[PDB]
């Protein structure tokens, strides 16, 4: 039960779609929330919208 | 600000620059570093109340 936190970095394509993978397997409950959300908000802004 | 060195190639992605055409697309970059941000803030407010 150690709160994870990822480390990525904005001009990686791949590793914003290889994120998908994590939050659909893993619960959002683990990561810390500063981390959580600037991940979550960068697949929002890139992939989706 | 934001590092100049982790945002000049954010940008030198999306504008997508070949390396062998004379294109409008090479010259989007001249002139950006931190120095001319903190003299054209400046020269905004200083000649606003002036």
């Amino acid at each position: 039960q150690r709160t994870m936190s990822l480390d990525f970095v904005t001009t990686n394509y791949m590793s914003l779609i290889s994120g998908m993978w994590l939050l659909t397997v893993v619960p959002n409950d683990m990561f810390i929330r500063e981390s959580l959300v600037a991940c979550q908000l960068a697949i929002i802004n890139t992939i989706i919208y | 600000l934001v590092s100049t060195e982790a945002q000049i190639q954010k940008m030198s992605q999306d504008l997508q620059l070949e390396a062998l055409t004379i294109q409008s697309e090479t010259q989007f970059l001249t002139g950006i570093n931190s120095q001319a941000a903190n003299d054209c803030f400046k020269t905004l407010i200083a000649a606003m109340l002036s």
